[PDB]
């Protein structure tokens, strides 16, 4: 099944997740937009 | 081995084969019986491992003939090797 899976694409090889993981750390690091921000201080305001 | 293993008491007969100066412990020799021979290891896909091998715990009174027990395991088996905590002279269990 699991085979079958990965042959469909529904899951990803530990290898090419490793590789994956290691690119996405070397590539990207994303900063929140302006208006993301807003509702994460509300959010945190509510729950304290 | 094939002759033997068509029998249909083979197993109890290895029940009755393990430690013969030991008696009247069945239980504890079928758990002998069942570490000695082991299961089979797999790995499913390479991700998730399953362990084939028994792990036996003897918890027992002083006279019940444990250590007698694993003496005739390390005869036995094909690479037994035989380690204690309190003793000094024998293999550590610690990698060094
Ligand atoms: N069921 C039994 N059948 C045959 N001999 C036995 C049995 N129970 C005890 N003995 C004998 O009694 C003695 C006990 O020796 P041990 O195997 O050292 O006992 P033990 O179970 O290891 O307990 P310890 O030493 O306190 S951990 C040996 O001489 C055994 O042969
Ligand atoms: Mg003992």
């Amino acid at each position: 099944m699991q085979n079958q899976q990965e042959e469909n694409g529904s899951e990803i090889s530990i290898e090419k997740m490793k590789r994956y993981i290691t690119y996405c750390r070397l590539k990207c690091a994303p900063r929140l937009s302006p208006q993301a921000a807003e509702k994460l201080s509300s959010n945190f305001v509510t729950i304290r | 081995f094939r002759k033997i293993s068509r029998d249909r008491g083979i197993i109890d007969k290895i029940i009755s084969s393990m430690a013969p100066s030991i008696y009247g412990h069945r239980d504890i020799k079928t758990a002998v019986a069942c570490s000695l021979f082991g299961g089979v290891p797999k790995n499913v896909n390479g991700k998730h491992s399953i362990r084939g091998d028994i792990n036996v715990l003897l918890l027992g009174d002083p006279g019940t003939a444990k250590s007698q027990i694993l003496k005739y395991v390390e005869k036995t088996a094909h690479r037994a090797v035989f380690a204690t905590g309190q003793g000094a002279s024998a293999v550590g269990l610690t990698a060094s």
